[PDB]
């Protein structure tokens, strides 16, 4: 089968990040959502 | 399957190609009467109706 | 074995045997050559439509026998009607064009 | 003709055209009345139609001439109705 | 104009548009749902639906609120279901909206790729983009990448940073759709035609022409390359892929339903993933399987192989429904179930007539079931249909009376499996007989391959008046007394009938009652049945015979004839319009068959049918009166059987002494010992025909012994009723020789006959041939059945179009003579054929024989007295008749007594006439007439032995008679011995020239000793056995099987004198060294002295497969070399043992050269004037080479003669007209030389170019005369080139044809016979031919 082989080869290039490497990405997620939440708070219609 | 009287002679087209004649005595005397037992099944089934 | 009319199969609307009456005799392509070699045209027409797959053909022709008409009045056989939908489902346009 | 049809084939020509000519005559005797030209000594409609070809009483030419007459006889005996209809349409 | 009329004439196939798919659809399938587990009903918007496809019940809604047939076409507001019949679920379709564009498998994987050829890109480059591995460039400008460039992710990243914006490149199937979007079809065709001007090429030109042929066909139809990638996917109706509850309770679903679910599932997931965060890795992988999901749905057997959810089987895809030996396209012909049909075991019917059959009572009541109900309510016996049903089931006495009335005058067809020819289905008028078995007429049983031992026949009943008439006028046995294969009658008495007439006509020495005068043939019956005279003995009888008058009929000649009592009674059976001389002789199968053949043309069709039955009735009666019985005493053994055997038994032991001594070698013993037993087997067989043939001896009148034996076995053999002379050999005389598993014949044959007890070893020996011969018979029907299938598919679409074709051109017909014996005379060959040119032969005074007329059986008799030779008659090959045969310029119908009427399919009869009897599948010139041998171009040289061997390439033989004229013409090849030289008188029956038929000898010029220079044993030459001279001889091997040690060695014989020096060849001072080619066999040894004329070395050159090989036009292993251009031709240069032929005429240009293999022996030496089509290498000729040079006439007669030679040896009679029909189907499709309208190569029909050339040279604005060369295509090479996609996909590969028809946009107008069988329309042949002409004429006007 073809579709089974190359899928394992696409994610094979991407290496696993562990421990404190996961937190580095996780910190950008929560700071990314908070920046959006700051933009909604600044908008006057959102309060209305 | 029993044995009968056999005569190798042409007839009036009743033994054209491999065809074999029989006497009424073959039918009268049970010499080629075969018994056949047959099975017939009736199944009562449960349906959605 | 002998059959005039009876039950028909689901996927293809051609004769099928099971109960009461026996199954019909298959008219193969070797038998088709014979009628093609002969001047026969209406007999093969019967073998393909009213005796086989044609749904509207068989019942309408059967009533003509009882009435004393002996007329075919053939149409589209179910052997080709299924074939048309199978090509359309592939993604290839197939249509019937008039005169 | 029950056994051989050769006597009827010679009258028209083609064996296939013989079928279509006799089929028109058979269907006329089957549904639309039509009295047999050749004395009906039992037999079915398929053979009686071939009996008329052998004597030379029915043909593709003869069937067309008689169909022209029957169409015009049903036209003249119904002209009274057609003329009335056409007046209301205009 | 009509809009709602469904009467179609043509069907077209093209690519479907995404908007066009929505037109077929009635709703969108968004859910993979089928049926609820609680209530068995369709669900919301799944595969099975009532809102989209239709209601499950007849005229009802899902809930059950809307009931009765009252509501019609009402759209529900509660459910959304249209109140209609459930047959709507069989016609209505759905659609699935794809989130991502997925490619079609039929246009991608199917070779040589429809998407690939259109974009000029290999499949490896397309798949890597589609599969998501690399990017592809669509738009180009100043980005250095131009077009169709494959780029990796790392290459694409750097390329965008340098340029970007204006640069456009996408990834996946979206890129391919965009690539087909941007391409301009109008400008691509202009660029390709410009480049094909200076650089043309030859082999690489084919792929450039392939692109143009694909592009030009794409624009003219208007398919648009954008629809190649699927965006909207159509769905099948639920009825075709059903979920039905079975008898048990477990459901049964189609494999299509399982495939459709695994398409929607990932389609719904992709719609989710595109809005719920889209990482490329997962999104590309979901698009990867979605493309595979459609691929598995359409054609599963291409990319991977899908497995069913519960079963371990490949699922039936959409492509697998059409093809797969048994599908939907192929079941239209073969797998067709038929109503009004019966089947029973066959039985004899001697009391029945030729037009009568013995159909069973209970079968006929079941078959004519609706016919009974029709003529029961009409009579006033039954009230209604249901009351008539009860009368039939109860088997009432009155029903049997009505049943006989309906059956009378109603024909019934009888079919037997298998049908090889058309006579397998014949109509008969049934006679009601009680029993479960069907009775068949003994005479028509010869037409079928039937034997009353356990055979079954299909019983078909026609329904309509048209069907009833074409059964009586065409398919009736009385109308079909002759065979369609040959002019000889097929309905011929056999077995019992032949034996009855044989005993009746044969005479004895002195039987009861002899020397009486007898008043009429009536008194002959008065004596026999009473008991006063026997059937035999020569008794004078008064007879009144009626001969045919010139006008007919008044001739009544009465004379006293010297016949027997039995011959006089049979005259009463013989009709009036037939001579008495035909019944005067002792009648056998050969003689009785001549009676019906003569009775047909002299009287007619009706008189011979009544006579045919009258022979049968009388045949059985007198066969019963005779009382022939096969006894053990009738199996007479020759007087001195073991006496002959003993003379040959120890004669083998005599050569066994030579086996050990060395007089006769071990290899020469086997073929010499076997000749003794072969001569002994014939000696016993000839001695057997003395104690069985004429063994009577005891004669009461006189003292004589000469009489035909009254033995029961000989009576069956001499008459030809049952059992030939070969069968009698094994039973009474000797069985003969048997074969080994290898193929060789066993040393000692079986001496014991079937009269005595065979040995245990002898019986085990005889079993090999029994289990090998019948094993060949088991696959004989399969091989010949495929041969019948092969010949049909190429010639089926051929019918008679015109009554006469305006060409006075045909084929030269000469009686076939092999060496010095006539196989078939002119009468049998030119019978039926219509002449093209008048008879101009002088012999008897007359005013010309008219042309363009049918040659009657009596008209051919006139040509016999005049002795006519070489008559050019109008044939099937030479026809310029649009699309078909031209009736008059063809010949007679063999089944009928006149010309074949227009409309009848010739090609179907022609294929069946050869496929049916296919189941049964010179060296020295001798002169009889006195004269004198005169020789020209003689180069003969006398050798040491005393053989006049000629040293010339071309030699002809001529005879000079008493007056001084040439009598016979014969050709003499190289390496032949002549008996007499120039001007020598010959006697009646003497051989003048002799040579070995299967060899090519090499003759030396100089005399002396033989040297073996460069002839090292083992390295170049090997030792085996020559099978012609023979003994142990050296074999020269070609440059392929030689060892690595001796690479550069030339095999040649050097001629030296007594001293050791070379004897020079007269002419050049070069040493004598004859270079020997490969395969050649050397007979001479080292040191042996030879004279001028001695041979140095000799160079060596089935049944049903042979017939199949000739019809397929396959070239032999060793093709014959022929000269191509006429003129002064000379050889050029040399290599080792080969010559390069340079052919140059006298006129302008003419640049031509040839290359010839080394082992070939030529028929020209140096500086020879050779013509077009001359033999250079002797042996088999290539079918393509004859058409290339000799023309389109010598090749056509080559196919006829070579095929007939196979059937003549087996004993089969097939006319030459049937073969030439298939030949015309081989010659079709021709290559164009001159520029006309489209390309140079291509593929256009001969008549298609003939319509073109007739239109271009006069009008149509072209003025160019397109020159064409005829091409030969052997059946399968011609059957692929049909101008119909419906006809092609029937026997050819389905997926290739349907894709080719879609891209080109082909239209099938339904003209072929096979085309109309599939669609369910009338055949453009026979009865439907007159119907078809009514619609074809109204296409131009309207
Ligand atoms: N035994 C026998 N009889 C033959 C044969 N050929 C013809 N007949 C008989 O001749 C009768 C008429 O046959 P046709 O073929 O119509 O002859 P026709 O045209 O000259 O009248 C039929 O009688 P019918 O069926 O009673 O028809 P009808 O007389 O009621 O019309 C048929 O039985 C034959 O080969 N053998
Ligand atoms: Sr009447
Ligand atoms: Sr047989
Ligand atoms: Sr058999
Ligand atoms: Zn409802
Ligand atoms: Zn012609």
């Amino acid at each position: 089968t073809d579709p089974v082989r190359m899928y394992m080869r696409e994610m094979g290039t991407v290496e696993l990040l562990t421990r404190e490497g996961e937190i580095d990405i996780a910190k950008r997620i929560e700071d990314g959502i908070n920046q959006v939440q700051c933009s909604v708070a600044e908008y006057p219609e959102a309060i209305t | 399957g029993q044995n009968m009287r056999v005569a190798f002679m042409p007839w009036n087209g009743y033994n054209f190609e491999d065809s074999i004649l029989v006497s009424e005595r073959v039918v009268q005397e049970d010499r080629f009467t075969t018994i056949h037992i047959q099975e017939l099944a009736c199944v009562s089934r449960d349906t959605k109706l | 074995h002998a059959r005039s009319t009876g039950s028909y199969s689901l996927v293809t609307q051609q004769p099928l045997g099971g109960k009461a009456q026996f199954g019909g005799q298959r008219f193969g392509e070797m038998e088709v050559w014979a009628l093609e070699a002969y001047g026969a045209a209406y007999t093969l027409q019967e073998m393909l439509t009213v005796k086989s797959d044609d749904v509207n053909g068989r019942t309408k022709m059967y009533k003509n026998i009882v009435d004393g008409n002996h007329q075919m009045e053939p149409g589209m056989p179910e052997s080709f009607n299924v074939l048309l939908k199978e090509i359309r489902s592939l993604g290839i346009n197939i249509e019937l064009e008039d005169e | 003709a029950r056994v051989t049809v050769q006597d009827a084939v010679e009258k028209i020509g083609n064996r296939f055209d013989l079928v279509l000519v006799a089929a028109r005559r058979a269907r006329q005797m089957q549904v639309g009345g039509k009295d047999p030209l050749v004395p009906e000594e039992n037999d079915k409609t398929t053979v009686i139609a071939l009996r008329e070809i052998e004597e030379g009483l029915i043909n593709n030419q003869i069937l067309d001439v008689r169909e022209r007459q029957e169409q015009q006889e049903q036209e003249a005996a119904e002209l009274q109705a057609v003329t009335a209809i056409a007046e209301g349409r205009r | 104009a009509q809009t709602k009329t469904e009467e179609f004439d043509a069907i077209k196939i093209a690519l479907a548009s995404p908007d066009m798919i929505r037109s077929w659809s009635f709703g969108e399938v968004k859910k993979p749902e089928t049926i609820n587990y609680r209530t068995f009903k369709p669900e919301r918007d799944g595969l099975f639906c009532a809102r989209i496809f239709g209601p499950v019940k007849d005229y009802e809604c899902l809930c059950g609120k809307y009931k009765r047939l009252k509501h019609r076409g009402v759209i529900c507001e509660k459910c959304g279901v249209e109140v209609t019949q459930t047959k709507v679920r069989r016609e209505r379709m759905g659609h699935i909206e794809l989130a991502s564009p997925t490619a079609h498998i039929w246009f991608l994987k199917s070779l040589p790729s429809r998407i690939g050829l259109l974009l000029d890109m290999p499949l490896r480059d397309i798949e890597r983009v589609l599969y998501f591995e690399s990017y592809v460039v669509i738009e180009g400008g100043m980005t250095n990448l131009e077009r169709q460039q494959i780029l990796t992710e790392e290459q694409y990243l750097d390329a965008l940073e340098e340029f970007g914006d204006e640069f456009d490149a996408k990834m996946g199937a979206e890129a391919i759709q965009a690539l087909l979007k941007s391409m301009d079809l109008e400008q691509e065709c202009e660029q390709l035609r410009e480049e094909l001007n200076e650089t043309n090429s030859e082999t690489k030109r084919k792929k450039l022409t392939k692109r143009i042929k694909l592009l030009e066909a794409f624009v003219q139809s208007g398919n648009k390359p954008e629809w190649m990638i699927l965006t909207v996917l159509p769905v099948l109706p639920p009825d075709l892929r059903p979920l039905v509850p079975l008898d048990g309770g477990r459901f049964a679903t189609s494999d299509l339903n399982d495939l459709y679910r695994r398409v929607i599932n990932r389609n719904n997931r992709l719609k989710r993933l595109l809005d719920l965060a889209a990482p490329d890795i997962i999104v590309r992988n979901e698009k990867r399987m979605l493309q595979e999901a459609v691929d598995a749905l359409l054609d599963n057997g291409r990319r991977g192989r899908a497995i069913t959810g519960s079963n371990k089987r490949p699922l039936k895809s959409l492509a697998d429904m059409i093809k797969g030996k048994q599908g939907r396209f192929r079941q239209n012909l073969l797998g067709k179930r038929v109503d009004y049909s019966g089947r029973s075991v066959i039985t004899v019917g001697p009391y029945l007539r030729l037009h009568q059959c013995g159909l069973p009572k209970k079968m006929a009541l079941e078959l004519f079931k609706p016919f009974i109900y029709g003529k029961l309510e009409l009579r006033g016996l039954a009230t209604t249909i249901k009351a008539a049903k009860k009368m039939v089931e109860r088997e009432e006495a009155v029903v049997w009376d009505i049943l006989d009335e309906v059956i009378r005058e109603h024909p019934v067809l009888l079919n037997r499996a298998p049908t090889l020819h058309r006579l397998g289905i014949q109509a008969f008028e049934p006679v009601l007989i009680e029993g479960k078995a069907i009775q068949l007429h003994p005479l028509v049983c010869a037409a079928y391959n039937a034997d009353f031992d356990g055979d079954q026949m299909a019983v078909h009943v026609p329904l309509t008046l048209e069907a009833q008439l074409e059964a009586r006028a065409l398919m009736m046995s009385t109308n079909n007394i002759l065979s369609p294969a040959n002019g000889e009658p097929i309905i011929v008495p056999s077995q019992d009938v032949v034996l009855g007439l044989y005993y009746m006509t044969r005479d004895c020495v002195n039987a009861k009652g002899e020397g009486m005068v007898l008043t009429g043939p009536k008194e002959a019956e008065r004596l026999y049945r009473s008991g006063l005279a026997s059937l035999h003995a020569r008794v004078k009888v008064r007879i009144t015979e009626y001969e045919k008058d010139a006008n007919g009929e008044l001739v009544a000649k009465t004379s006293l004839k010297d016949t027997t009592v039995g011959r006089a009674i049979l005259w009463m059976i013989v009709p009036k319009g037939l001579p008495y001389s035909i019944v005067n002789q002792a009648l056998g199968k050969k003689a009785i068959s001549k009676m019906l053949n003569t009775c047909y043309r002299i009287l007619g069709l009706k008189p011979t049918v009544i006579f045919a039955d009258q022979i049968m009735y009388t045949g059985f009666a007198y066969a019963a009166r005779s009382g022939a019985s096969v006894g053990i005493d009738d199996m007479v053994i020759p007087e001195k059987k073991h006496e002959i055997i003993s003379e040959a038994e120890a004669e083998v032991a005599e050569i066994q002494e030579q086996f050990q001594s060395g007089l006769v070698t071990a290899g020469e013993r086997y073929n010499k010992v076997i000749d003794i037993w072969a001569a002994a087997n014939d000696r016993v067989s000839k001695a057997m025909m003395d104690n069985l043939q004429t063994e009577t001896v005891i004669n009461r009148d006189g003292q004589e012994e000469k009489q035909v034996s009254f033995n029961s076995i000989y009576m069956m053999a001499d008459s030809g009723a049952r059992g030939s002379a070969a069968q009698i050999r094994q039973l009474a005389g000797m069985r003969g020789l048997m074969a080994k598993p290898d193929g060789s014949i066993i040393e000692t044959p079986i001496t014991a006959n079937f009269r005595e007890g065979l040995n245990v070893l002898q019986y085990f020996i005889s079993t090999h041939g029994a289990r090998k011969g019948l094993a060949d018979t088991a696959l004989k029907t399969a091989n010949s059945g495929y041969l019948t299938r092969r010949l049909v598919d190429v010639a089926q679409d051929l019918v008679v179009t015109e009554d006469d074709c305006g060409t006075h051109e045909g084929i030269m017909m000469t009686p076939v003579i092999e060496g010095g014996d006539v196989k078939e005379p002119l009468r049998d060959r030119v019978l039926g054929r219509v002449t093209a040119e008048d008879v101009l032969k002088p012999g008897t005074a007359d005013i010309l024989v008219p042309r363009n007329t049918l040659l009657h059986e009596q008209w051919c008799d006139l040509l016999e007295e005049n002795s006519v030779d070489a008559v050019k008659v109008r044939s099937v090959v030479s026809c310029d008749t649009d699309f078909g045969v031209c009736a008059h310029c063809y010949g007679r119908d063999l089944a009928r007594g006149h010309i074949i009427n227009k409309g009848e399919a010739i090609g179907v009869i022609a294929a069946q006439s050869i496929g049916e009897p296919g189941t049964q599948l010179e060296s020295s010139i001798q002169v009889k007439n006195k004269g004198s041998i005169k020789l020209s171009n003689v180069k003969s040289v006398v050798n040491s032995s005393g053989k006049l061997v000629i040293t010339s390439r071309n030699t002809e033989l001529k005879l000079i008679d008493e007056f001084g004229r040439t009598k016979e013409s014969y050709k003499v090849p190289y390496g032949a011995v002549l008996a007499k030289g120039d001007g020598e008188q010959v006697a009646g029956g003497e051989t003048v020239a002799n040579w070995d038929p299967h060899t090519m000898p090499v003759i030396t010029e100089v005399s002396g000793f033989v040297r073996f220079t460069d002839m090292i044993d083992g390295q170049t030459i090997t030792r085996q056995t020559d099978e012609l001279t023979g003994l142990s001889s050296l074999v020269v091997l070609d440059s392929a099987e030689r060892t690595a040690g001796g690479k550069d060695l030339r095999p040649a014989l050097k001629i030296v004198d007594a001293q050791g020096n070379d004897v020079l060849i007269p002419g050049t001072d070069m040493p004598a060294q004859y270079f020997l080619p490969g395969k050649a066999i050397v007979q001479l040894e080292d040191g042996v002295q030879i004279s001028s004329g001695d041979t140095l070395a000799r160079i060596p050159q089935g049944g049903l497969p042979r017939v199949a090989d000739l019809f397929e036009a396959r070239r032999p292993k060793e093709p014959a070399i022929l000269a191509e251009i006429s003129g002064i031709v000379s050889f050029g240069k040399e290599t080792k043992g080969k010559r390069r032929l340079v052919i140059t005429p006298v006129d302008g240009s003419d640049p031509y050269e040839e290359m010839i293999p080394k082992w070939r022996q030529l028929n020209v030496f140096e500086g020879e004037r050779v013509e077009r089509g001359d033999v250079i290498s002797d042996g088999p000729e290539a079918p393509h080479d004859i058409l290339r040079l000799r023309g389109v006439h010598a090749v056509t007669r080559y196919i006829v003669n070579e095929v007939q030679d196979v059937y003549r040896l087996q004993g089969v009679k097939i006319n030459d007209k049937h073969i030439e029909v298939i030949v015309r189907q081989m010659l079709r499709k021709a290559t164009i030389v001159n520029a006309g309208s489209s390309d140079f190569l291509e593929g256009e029909q001969v008549e298609y170019s003939r319509v073109k050339i007739a239109n271009r040279e006069l009008e149509a604005n072209g003025k160019v005369g397109a020159t064409y060369s005829r091409d030969l295509l052997g059946i399968t090479k011609a059957s692929l080139a049909t101008e119909s996609f419906i006809s092609a996909a029937s026997f050819q590969e389905t997926t290739r044809v349907l894709t080719e028809a879609a891209v080109a946009g082909k239209r099938d107008e339904l003209r072929g016979l096979k085309e109309n069988v599939i669609v369910g329309r009338l055949i453009p042949a026979g009865t439907g031919y007159a119907y078809h002409q009514d619609r074809m004429r109204r296409r131009a006007a309207g």
